[PDB]
């Protein structure tokens, strides 16, 4: 009878997107915020005035 | 997306000290080709006697209804190809639960500013907000309690109803605008993705059998007028809520 | 797609995500950090208001900021989610005229509350159910940092009873170190003295 | 104005693959002329007297 | 040449056809300004 869509299956084109659908990302508030030290041994032990 | 852990570095034998594994992962969906068509039949003798050219009236028209039928399948559901799989903008954003009834705000700005809210808080932004021309008299008739406009640089000279918040409305003009449905759709426009895949097609049928009757056989002719698009969502919900939604409406009173 | 390319940036966003849930809101706190994380540590302390305990909400953030100038703090840095930003465009006086913006219609700048700059949490790291705005003194924080990202490719190792070579599989080891404390000194005020505040959901 | 409608295109022998039929219409309506009039009359010796 | 006419598909079958076509038009075309109404310009002998 005819040519279905069916029939033609193997024959047809495709087409991708270049690129990836996703969220935009971003940083930590903390390390934006407050300022930070290198340390150098794991542990720094910090003096603070009580009285 | 991943998930990252806290681990110890005491001893070999705790189990917070082995770092923790994570995978990533993605889907995909399509966006998929579906026909708008309409055949338009007359008969010869109508063409012969009229003193304008029928088919020069007549393919405005059918312009226009393409981008009404396209239009009332991406915001309202109305005729929507079973093949596109992604809800339509009206009754996704109510799916979502993106949605405020007009008149629950002390006023329609109200309304408005809870709509742009609902976009928000899904991680997205608002960028494009949808209309129909009813809208320009409610933003006129913004007004305080002691009745001075607060849209409105007062009520001489000004008229400008193009915009609210500084996000531009777009006015829908086709009869594509359902307001029995939404007062107003806002969103963000870079999450919808549509594509082209034919051009408007127009061809003068002669011979043909349409519908019952053959054209050639009852003196008529006809244009037949074809359009191939697609329609999709384009957003990614990983690390959010699977009913995160980059619109929200308001819907009538 | 490059594999790596697409989970590089993901996991340097988690690390940020993971840090940030921890300083702000304590979730998964590590037992050795002995100071609490900002939010539990100023409703701790008693510097927070409910929303809605006042006129309106910038009522309520006028006197979240009025609990760190009576701690002889200064505000410095405010945090909130991109939730309130709908909430200050809605801030009307009682003849429902705007109180924050220049009129309804060409005015969104939403960036600013009584002249302080607002830090919107885009990295999911927020919880609107903890905290509305968290607001304070930024110099009172301390972080360190004690090694830097570092990332090794594995292609030998068990991970998780996965044996990678027997299996021709390869994994990237992401790894950061990482410290917080507040410094701050409360001599000649009282032990409750706190260098932030809170608003907390009505 | 004219209706459209969407058309599939798997099968010759499928219902939703035929193009839809729709017409479009006028109406005429008339523009009559109709007359104002007046007649002023005077004397010639009132325009030749007048200043 | 593809019509359907009259239950024959002429491009299946492999025929043609021409269609013909002419458009007229008769009305009486006679003034009885001056006679009666009743005058008619023609008569007609009808058979025995």
């Amino acid at each position: 009878a005819d040519i279905s869509r069916a029939d033609a299956l193997a024959l047809l084109a495709t087409q991708e997107l270049d690129s990836i659908i996703k969220p935009e990302t971003s940083g930590s508030a903390a390390l934006a915020a407050f300022r930070s030290i290198r340390m150098s041994a794991g542990t720094v032990s910090m003096p603070v005035l009580a009285a | 997306l991943p998930t990252a852990g806290w681990v110890t570095d005491d001893t070999s034998g705790a189990a917070t000290g082995t770092k923790p594994t994570s995978k990533v992962s993605w889907t995909g969906k399509n966006l998929v080709a579906e026909e708008i068509a309409v055949i338009v039949p007359v008969h010869e003798n109508t063409i012969a006697d009229s003193r304008f050219d029928i088919w020069g009236e007549v393919r405005p028209l059918v312009s226009q209804e393409f981008g009404r039928v396209l239009d009332e399948a991406v915001f309202f559901g109305v005729n929507k190809p079973a093949t596109w799989l992604d809800p339509a903008l009206v009754p996704g954003a109510i799916a979502a639960g993106n949605t405020i009834a007009d008149g629950t705000g002390i006023d329609l700005a109200d309304d408005i500013n809870e709509a742009f809210g609902f976009v928000e808080d899904d991680e997205f932004d608002v960028n494009v907000a949808f209309t129909g021309r009813f809208l320009r008299r409610r933003l006129r008739g913004l007004r305080d309690a002691d009745n001075a406009p607060i849209y409105l640089d007062g009520v001489r000279s000004d008229n400008r109803t193009a915009e609210i918040y500084g996000q531009d409305l777009m006015y829908v003009g086709n009869r594509s605008w359902d307001r029995d449905e939404a007062v107003l759709l806002a969103g963000d426009r870079s999450k919808v993705l549509l594509g082209i895949r034919e051009d408007v097609q127009v061809k003068l049928l002669t011979e043909a059998t349409i519908g019952g009757i053959n054209l050639a056989e009852k003196d008529m002719v006809a244009l037949r007028f074809k359009f191939r698009v697609a329609y999709s969502t384009a957003f990614s919900t990983a690390g959010g809520e699977v009913t995160d939604y980059p619109f929200a409406v308001i819907t009538p009173d």
